[PDB]
């Protein structure tokens, strides 16, 4: 959707020819930011509507300064699917063997 | 701890010795072990071949990495080379860890 703001009057319309891009980091080449207990997961209540979190990452630092080994990543340097309205994305994943959690 | 690969079954020890050659024995029997021997040494060549398996880098890092490099500027002699006197020397220690990988 595109939003148009003139004269304090704001309007929202569809942009039919617009795309979004999606990809999975299947090869684990980006810093993994899940697992740090952040906000922005899907809501517990199904009826709730949610906002997607922004992605950011960290590398080595000395004070406020970078060091030699500090790394920069561009996500646009990965292949991604482009979807218009009417396109969809899916994938399947299998968990590795892991021990049962003890509910006892 | 000093570094390296630890193996239950490492490359085996290889032991080499010159066989003893006795100098002339006495002409009537004596039971004592011989203590007079001809003087000997040996020389030869030895070859070792090893196959190493490599793991290639898979980095998505945009910017360049650190690399081991030879010195750019002029010098009295070449690093990792001989002397005017024919003495090879290794100037610095070189480690293994230049490329980077995320955690």
């Amino acid at each position: 959707k595109e939003v148009t703001q003139n004269e304090g009057t704001k309007t929202i319309a569809n942009n039919l020819t617009s795309t979004i891009q999606v990809f999975t980091d299947s090869e684990y080449q980006l810093p993994y930011v899940l697992g740090s207990a952040h906000q922005g997961c899907l809501p517990p209540f199904p009826a709730d509507v949610f906002m997607i979190p922004q992605y950011g990452y960290l590398t080595l630092n000395n004070g406020s300064q970078a060091v030699g080994r500090s790394s920069f990543y561009c996500l646009e340097y990965f292949p991604s699917q482009m979807l218009r309205t009417g396109n969809n994305f899916q994938f399947t994943y299998t968990f590795e063997d892991v021990p049962f959690h003890s509910s006892y | 701890l000093m570094g390296g690969f630890g193996l239950k079954h490492p490359p085996p020890q290889i032991l080499i010795k010159n066989t003893p050659v006795p100098a002339d024995p006495p002409t009537t029997f004596n039971q004592s072990k011989l203590n007079s021997f001809i003087t000997q040494y040996s020389t030869g060549q030895v070859s070792v071949e090893i196959e190493w398996e490599l793991q290639k880098e898979n980095s998505k890092r945009w910017n360049p990495e650190i690399q081991y490099t030879s010195n750019y500027y002029k010098s009295t002699s070449v690093d990792f080379a001989v002397n005017t006197e024919g003495v090879y020397s290794e100037p610095r220690p070189i480690g293994t860890r230049y490329l980077t990988r995320n955690l």
